[PDB]
């Protein structure tokens, strides 16, 4: 029997894995976005869930909001990396590291 | 003159172009390609699909006809002449005879004349209608080749009812023509005319104002008068340019004189024009 | 929940078999066709001469701007087909909150097509 | 069976979302992080979430492939060959049985029913109660996530935007008002006549 | 039988024979759009198109798909070899797996869900990753130019796509593709189809769809003149063939939309001959015909050109279209002529 | 019977769907464009051209061959799927023709490719050509197999 | 004059349309000055499609041929080079950019002291040059991991080939009248295997002549 519990531990699992694509990373910061966007879908996995199962529209209407930041987020990542490539030639996360300190 | 190094409105130089380029997007355009006529290697540089350098490898269709012309008669030599471009022959044969005619100072009769300038314009047509709807189909358009080669097909028969040849007449010969013409070919050549111009209307309909032709060729390949001059340019591409330079008026040959037509030039000198 | 089980379910099942017609027509000539392969026929086409080199390369895309205002593009009209649906039932603050909604992404359209970012770099 | 829909959603998004992070092709990154969110999509049609399901589906089917591009445009010259990994695959683990204890014990609040703000009606479609809400309580919102739409546009412009200014460009509008009658025109040029 | 198709056997028997009948209709009718394509073609051009396989040629679609079952699968030496085979797979699979959805007549339906609109959207947009990753895949130049290509042509008609169709929604008040046709019912027969209220959408819609099914003047992926094959110069046998196969279950989706969401699907045009799926496959094969024309007769974008339409002309367009049906529907000008919703 | 018959409808396949190389070299190329052309329309047939050799089972070697582009025709060929066929068409591709003694000159297209049908011509007619194919069919069937 | 521009345009049309996809080999023969190579009469020639003439008999082999020699010998950063016949040093110093260590030799002591005048000049340090009878090689230093005969020969003398490593790669141009062929060797077992690679043609090397008396 597929309960709230079901969901919340893919969610977690999702969620815990876009994390660590984030600080595992070193050779594309591309991979990085894609984890980015791993951990708002579990995120959204979470507001679904705790929607249907309350019978409440509120997590859904959140996770529709969600997908909009998300959408604006790629595209100012993808902004902000092709800069970056631009100015160094490369995309590699160690790369990434003139500014230490 | 070159863009190897991409220039920015905005000045911008990314790290990248910096560096020597080593690794550049190479690719054999041709020879097995349908818009390579078979046996063209051009090798294209591109950047993101523009076109940075183009180096056509020829030599690929190279038959070494100059060096077999060294051990044959002049009249063992005329049929070499209706395989170099290949698509009207005869064309290519009566600079052969207009040559040798010359140097040994001969007057070809009055009839000869008139042939040689019906069967030219006939490959000039040859020519013109393999250029234009082939070129049409080198820009997406299937039908144009195969509504023109309908009408080539009809001047190949043409050619065979002179000579017994379809393409490689070998028809044009020192001091004339070989064969005269049946009256019934004339008759023929003549009901053909009064149907092509319907042909030229139907490609001229199918083509001549549709949006996506004029996109596929305006402004592309524009050739100024200096341009025309760098590169030993004749025939259309000086015409397209502006230029009524037509070596059948400018130094007049056979019986050209005595012909009414007119010169179509361009102004923009674009692959529209 | 039985809309689930009388309209969905189909689905899965015919992914399942529009899956399985695929698969056996790739299988139907693995199994039939005779297989000789050779150096030569396996190299890369590039039109009768060898390749100067593969296609992992770095390219330049010269669209990769709109590409980005694609994303951005896709998410605006995702909220109006809601609202297409409830048409009907839309208050006057939800007729007129959309055609707001709708006059900000012009002014960004505007302001797109004015800066030339719809010309390809 | 719900079960069976469950699993197979399940494992594959759980799945597909761990070789996005640590497969090296950046190719097949983006290969599983579309079956990822297909699969999220097939749990939300579970659930009767049909709506963002498809959505869901829909921007990401677009948004993966824009990502190809980039992976594609940036591929780094290393492709044939393309760390503190046990140290972090601990601190990975511990933070997932931190949640899956936390989730052990998971109940609402017993007052969780009477606040709910959009209580979901059985004979409503799901497309259309999002409807009635979204546009009218959360109107706010709605306007506030069209300007987060409009600085994505303003800022990708700003920091990108270019052309090269030495390739031959043509103005579409007057290729097609090129007129053949005022651009080609014959010429009575008499014998002997040249330039 | 009674006690048999309750059961949940019966049941399970119930969608595997309705998914036989899509997969018949869809395969069945693959035969003679390869045909009617070739055939149509030729006409235009002063010949005849296959005429000596079978009687007037009409076996001629059956050599072909038998000469590649027999012919040798090449897998080229760099290629990515997964999704090599995944890229043609994907273009048959989603092209076919999106007719689940489309209805053909009164309740024949394999799945009547609530976003049909949406799911056609999602599973069509899907279908155009076997192009970019078949191209890819290959490793070779010509495909891999195609691959971009592809993902320019995804950019240039989808972003238009979602608004060209919102007010055939805002008329019906549904994305329930039934209930799109339902809404073009009245007793005026095809006056009352939403080709007449959404006019200037109709050809919107049919120019994306050619764009979508990468048919001219869309055939950038391909375009023999420019690249050899494009995505396919690297395919072989049947892998080959399920590419030509999704080409053309695609283009038939996009009959079976066209007639469904503007020509009154099954309805017939006239109110004295009986609706049915007669009507259905007569105006799909209308459409068709038109798809066949257009390529007899039409030349080739640049792909440049063709993101120029999509951005520069059908997105402000069909923006403006939805803002003026909206008022239209809203104040229920001319009587509801763009209000049909209950 | 069952596997003579089976090839039987190979066979019936492979002919009526035999796709062929858009290769042409030379002005034989010229006469194999107008057998495609209204007058004869070769793809009424099923013979149809394909741009790409991986959809290609016909080869018609249209044109001289030099030995510049020698390894060029060899590669596009070796790079067809089996089974491939191969016709010579023209004096050039048959042996040599025009430019036999040249120095630049393949004489004959059999030393570089397997040859199926020979036509002969300079060039040979579109209808000899088609005459050619249909020759290439029958031979085919007399003794296509599985293999080829 | 521009020789980068010339240098350019030989890398471009004469090096990689000719199978030369080794970039090593290409970034070598994009920065070694090939006129500062060559005689002083040839300079202005010094890209030229052809081989020039260096002395009686002796060439500075086609930028097709060697660029096509050195794709194939496949150098390593950890390769001992032979190079025999080096001319003013061209080659020995397009090769000194890849392997880590190339020796030149050369029987003519006019041209051996010009390559190390040259060689000096362009800054190439892991080059030496050693004067001898080219069929001898330098067996002091061997053996070689790689062998780049750069002129035609009918018979590589066992003596030479001794000198190259088991596992070790020999590239020559074989000449059989009017033929040109380039074979590439592999020592396996002590015999070294020769294949066909392509073919070019280049005049005959002093001493590597075959044995050719009366045949009745
Ligand atoms: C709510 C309604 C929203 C619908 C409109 C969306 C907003 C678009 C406005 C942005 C246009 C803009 O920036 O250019 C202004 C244009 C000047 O643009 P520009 O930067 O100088 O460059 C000219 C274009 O490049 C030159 O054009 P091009 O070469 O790129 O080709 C595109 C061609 C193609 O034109 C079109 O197809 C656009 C037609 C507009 C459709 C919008 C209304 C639809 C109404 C519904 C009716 C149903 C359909 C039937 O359009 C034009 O010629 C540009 C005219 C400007 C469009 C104004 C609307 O003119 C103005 O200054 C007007 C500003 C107001
Ligand atoms: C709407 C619904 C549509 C449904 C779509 C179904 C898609 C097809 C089924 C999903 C795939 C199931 C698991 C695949 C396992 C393959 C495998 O072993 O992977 C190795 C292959 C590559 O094997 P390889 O040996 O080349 O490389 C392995 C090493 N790495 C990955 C580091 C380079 O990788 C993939 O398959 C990547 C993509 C997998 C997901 C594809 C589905 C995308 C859908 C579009
Ligand atoms: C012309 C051929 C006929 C044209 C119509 C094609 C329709 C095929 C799709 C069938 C759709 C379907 O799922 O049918 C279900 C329907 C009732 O099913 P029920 O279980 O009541 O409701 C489903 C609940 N969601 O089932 C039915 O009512 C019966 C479905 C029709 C079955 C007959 C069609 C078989 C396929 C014919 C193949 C040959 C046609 C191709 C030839 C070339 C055409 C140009
Ligand atoms: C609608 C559905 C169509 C299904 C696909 C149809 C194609 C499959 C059948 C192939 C066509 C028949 C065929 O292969 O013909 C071969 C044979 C010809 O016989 P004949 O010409 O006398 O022998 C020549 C020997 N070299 O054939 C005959 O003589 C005909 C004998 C009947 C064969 C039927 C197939 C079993
Ligand atoms: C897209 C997502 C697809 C989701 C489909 C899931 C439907 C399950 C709903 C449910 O609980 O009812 C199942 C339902 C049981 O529901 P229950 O009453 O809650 O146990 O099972 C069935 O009736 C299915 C029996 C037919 C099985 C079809 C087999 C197909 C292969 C042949
Ligand atoms: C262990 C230390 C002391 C704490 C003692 C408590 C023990 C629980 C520790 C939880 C840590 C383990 C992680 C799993 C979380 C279990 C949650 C639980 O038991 O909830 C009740 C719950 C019972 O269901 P309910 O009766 O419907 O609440 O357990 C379950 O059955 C949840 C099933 C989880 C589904 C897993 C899906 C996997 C996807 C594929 C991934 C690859
Ligand atoms: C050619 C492919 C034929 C596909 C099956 C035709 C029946 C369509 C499906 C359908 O009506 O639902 C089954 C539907 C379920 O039972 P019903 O509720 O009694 O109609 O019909 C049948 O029982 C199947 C009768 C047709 C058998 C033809 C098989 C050959
Ligand atoms: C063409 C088939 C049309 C059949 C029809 O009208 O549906 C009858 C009937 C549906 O009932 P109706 O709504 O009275 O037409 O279809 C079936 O139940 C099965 C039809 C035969 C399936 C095998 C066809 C093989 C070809
Ligand atoms: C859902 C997913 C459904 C399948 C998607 C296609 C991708 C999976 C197949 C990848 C196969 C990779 C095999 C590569 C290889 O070297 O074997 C060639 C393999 C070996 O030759 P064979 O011994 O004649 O099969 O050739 C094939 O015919 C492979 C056909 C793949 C069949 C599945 C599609
Ligand atoms: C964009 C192009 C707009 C073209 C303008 C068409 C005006 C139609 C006005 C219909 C007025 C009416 O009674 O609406 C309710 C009326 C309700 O009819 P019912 O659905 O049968 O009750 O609207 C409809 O849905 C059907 C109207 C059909 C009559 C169209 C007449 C067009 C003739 C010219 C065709 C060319
Ligand atoms: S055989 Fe004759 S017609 Fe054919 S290519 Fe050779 S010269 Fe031309
Ligand atoms: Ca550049």
């Amino acid at each position: 029997m597929i309960g709230l519990t079901h969901y919340l531990v893919v969610g977690a699992i999702l969620f815990v894995t876009g994390i660590f694509g984030i600080f595992v990373n070193r050779k594309n910061v591309i991979v990085i976005l894609m984890s980015i966007e791993l951990m708002l879908l579990a995120v959204n996995i979470n507001f679904v869930a705790f929607s249907t199962h309350l019978g409440d529209l509120a997590g859904q209407v959140f996770t529709m909001f969600v997908l909009t930041v998300a959408a604006a987020e790629a595209a100012i990542g993808l902004a902000i990396l092709v800069v970056f490539f631009r100015n160094r030639g490369t995309i590699a996360v160690e790369d990434v590291n003139v500014m230490k300190g | 003159g070159d863009i190897r190094k991409n220039s920015y409105d905005d000045g911008s130089m990314d790290a990248l172009t910096g560096e020597q380029s080593i690794r550049n997007f190479n690719i054999n355009f041709g020879p097995q390609h349908p818009a390579a006529h078979g046996v063209l290697r051009m090798v294209l540089e591109l950047d993101g699909e523009i076109v940075e350098r183009a180096d056509p490898h020829i030599g690929l269709l190279h038959r070494g006809t100059e060096k077999l012309m060294e051990s044959r008669t002049y009249l063992q030599n005329l049929p070499y002449l209706d395989r170099l471009d290949y698509v009207a022959p005869m064309n290519q044969e009566h600079a052969w005879c207009l040559a040798i005619e010359r140097l040994t100072g001969t007057v070809i009769p009055r009839r000869a004349s008139l042939i040689r300038v019906l069967y030219s314009e006939i490959g000039r047509i040859l020519n013109h209608l393999m250029g234009v709807t082939t070129g049409a189909m080198d820009v997406g358009a299937l039908t144009p080749p195969l509504w023109g080669f309908e009408a080539r097909e009809e001047l190949m028969i043409f050619y065979e009812r002179a000579c017994g040849a379809r393409l490689h007449a070998a028809y044009f010969r020192p001091g004339g023509v070989h064969q005269d013409l049946p009256p019934d070919l004339l008759d023929d050549i003549e009901e053909w005319c009064e149907r092509f111009p319907k042909l030229v209307d139907d490609l001229d309909t199918l083509l001549t104002e549709n949006r996506i032709f004029k996109q596929r060729l305006v402004d592309i390949g524009i050739v100024t008068e200096a341009d025309a001059l760098d590169w030993g340019y004749t025939g259309v591409m000086v015409r397209g340019s502006g230029l009524a330079w037509d070596l059948r008026r400018s130094q007049p040959y056979e019986c050209y004189d005595e012909f009414d037509f007119q010169i179509p030039v361009g102004r923009n000198g674009d692959c529209y024009d | 929940m039985e809309y689930l089980l009388q309209e969905y379910l189909p689905i899965l099942v015919f992914l399942g078999m529009a899956s399985a017609l695929a698969i056996v027509l790739i299988l139907a000539a693995a199994v039939i066709a005779v297989r000789n392969p050779d150096p030569e026929k396996v190299s890369a086409y590039e039109c009768g001469f060898n390749a100067f080199d593969d296609a992992r390369m770095k390219f330049d895309v010269r669209f990769y701007l709109v590409s980005i205002l694609f994303i951005i593009f896709d998410l605006e009209v995702a909220f109006l087909f809601p609202w297409a649906v409830s048409f009907a039932s839309l208050s006057d603050v939800a007729f007129w909150g959309m055609m707001v909604f709708l006059a900000v992404l012009t002014v960004g359209f505007a302001y797109e097509w004015k800066k030339g970012a719809l010309e390809w770099a | 069976m719900m079960t069976f829909a469950f699993y197979l959603f399940a494992i594959s998004a759980c799945v597909a979302g761990f070789m996005v992070v640590i497969g090296r092709n950046p190719v097949h990154s983006v290969l599983w992080l579309i079956l990822a969110f297909l699969s999220a999509a097939g749990l939300f049609v579970l659930q009767g979430a049909e709506f963002v399901a498809m959505l869901l589906v829909v921007v990401y089917v677009g948004a993966v492939a824009v990502l190809f591009l980039f992976v594609v445009m940036m591929l780094d010259v290393d492709f044939a060959e393309l760390r503190y990994l046990p140290l972090a695959l601990v601190i990975g683990v511990v933070l997932l049985a931190q949640l899956g204890i936390a989730f052990s014990g998971w109940t609402p609040s017993d007052q969780a029913e009477s606040l709910r703000a959009a209580p979901v009606d059985a004979a409503v479609e799901n497309t259309l109660g999002l409807g009635l809400v979204l546009y009218d309580r959360y109107v706010l919102m709605f306007q506030l996530a069209g300007l987060v739409l409009l600085v994505a546009m303003i800022g990708a412009i700003v920091l990108t935007m270019r052309h090269r200014k030495d390739v031959k460009r043509q103005n579409v509008l007057e290729q097609m008002w090129r007129d053949p009658a005022k651009t080609m025109e014959l010429k009575d040029v008499k014998p002997g006549q040249g330039l | 039988m009674a006690e048999f198709w309750a059961s949940p056997y019966g049941f399970a028997l119930s969608m595997l024979l309705q998914g036989l009948a899509v997969i018949a209709f869809v395969m069945g009718s693959l035969i003679f759009m390869v045909y009617g394509d070739r055939k149509i073609w030729a006409a235009v051009q002063m010949r005849r198109g296959p005429n000596v396989v079978g009687p007037w040629g009409l076996l001629q679609t059956f050599a072909d798909a038998l000469k590649y079952i027999v012919k040798e699968i090449v897998i080229p030496a760099g290629a990515d070899k997964f999704v090599y085979f995944l890229a043609p797979f994907l273009s048959m699979m989603l092209a076919l797996f999106a007719f689940v959805v489309i209805p053909f007549d009164e309740g024949w339906v394999m799945a009547n869900i609530n976003v049909g609109i949406l799911f056609i959207f999602a599973a069509s947009s899907l279908e155009v990753y076997g192009v970019i990753m078949g191209g890819w895949a290959s490793n070779s130049k010509y495909p891999f130019l195609a691959s971009l290509r592809s993902a320019a042509q995804m950019i240039s008609y989808e972003v238009s796509l979602g608004l060209i169709i919102i007010g055939i929604i805002i008329s019906t008040g549904s994305m329930n593709l039934t209930a799109i046709v339902e809404a073009q019912r009245g007793d005026y027969g095809l006056l009352n189809w939403y080709w007449l209220p959404h006019l200037p959408m109709v050809v919107l819609f049919f120019v994306s769809a050619l764009a979508e099914c990468n048919r001219p003047p869309f055939d950038l992926v391909e375009a023999e003149s420019e690249l050899v094959a494009g995505f396919m110069t690297e395919y072989s046998s049947t892998p080959y063939l399920l590419f030509m196969a999704g080409e053309y279950i695609a283009m038939y989706l996009m009959c079976a939309l066209l007639s469904l969401l503007f020509f009154g699907g099954w309805l017939s045009p006239v109110p004295f001959i009986a609706d049915g799926w007669w009507w259905m496959v007569i105006k799909m094969w209308f459409w068709f015909y038109m798809f066949a024309m257009v390529k007899a007769i039409v030349p080739r974008y640049r792909y440049d050109q063709l993101m120029r339409i999509g951005w520069k002309v059908f997105l402000p367009l069909s923006l403006g279209w939805v803002v003026l049906v909206a008022i239209l529907a809203r104040y229920e000008i001319l009587g509801g002529f763009w209000a049909r919703f209950a | 019977f069952l596997l003579t018959t089976t090839e039987d409808i190979i066979n019936w396949a492979r002919n009526g769907s035999l796709h062929w190389m858009t290769f042409g070299l030379a002005c034989c190329a010229v006469e194999m464009m107008q057998t495609s052309m209204p007058r004869y329309d070769l793809e009424r047939f099923g013979t149809a051209p394909r741009a790409s050799p991986r959809q290609s089972d016909l080869m018609i070697v249209a044109g001289t061959l030099t030995n510049k582009m020698a390894p060029a025709l060899r590669k596009v060929y070796d790079q067809m799927p089996e089974p491939r066929y191969v016709i010579s068409m023209g004096s050039c591709a048959n042996g040599g023709g025009y430019y036999h003694y040249s120095y630049s000159v393949v004489r004959g297209c059999d030393r570089i490719v397997p040859v199926d049908i020979y036509v002969p011509g300079c060039p040979p007619t579109a209808e000899a050509l088609l005459y050619g194919i249909l020759q290439l069919q029958r031979r085919i069937r007399r003794t296509g197999t599985l293999v080829r | 004059t521009d020789f980068a521009q010339r240098r350019t345009m030989m890398v471009d049309t004469q090096v990689r349309p000719n199978e030369v996809t080794s970039y090593p080999v290409i970034e070598a023969m994009l920065n070694v000055p090939r006129e500062q190579f060559v005689p002083e009469s040839r300079r202005d020639v010094a890209y030229v499609g052809n081989n020039i003439d260096l002395a009686p008999g002796r060439v500075l082999l086609e930028p097709r041929t060697l660029g096509k020699m050195m794709d194939i010998l496949n150098l390593q950063n950890g390769d001992l080079v032979l190079d025999v016949g080096c001319g003013y040093g061209y080659s020995a110093a397009v090769m000194a950019r890849i392997a880590e260590a190339v020796v030149a030799v050369e029987e003519d002591a006019a041209m051996a002291a010009e390559a190390e005048g040259r060689l000096a000049a362009q800054d190439v340090f892991n080059v030496a040059v050693v004067q001898g009878a080219l069929a001898e090689g330098c067996p002091g230093q061997a053996p070689y991991d790689a062998i780049l005969i750069e002129g035609a020969v009918e018979q590589v003398p066992e003596a030479l080939t001794e000198q190259l490593r088991e596992g070790g790669r020999i590239v020559a141009l074989f000449r059989e009248g009017n033929l040109g062929i380039v074979r590439l060797g592999h020592k396996l077992d002590g015999r070294v295997n020769w294949r066909f690679a392509f073919n070019a043609v280049a005049p005959l090397l002093p001493g590597f002549a075959r044995p050719r008396g009366f045949v009745l």
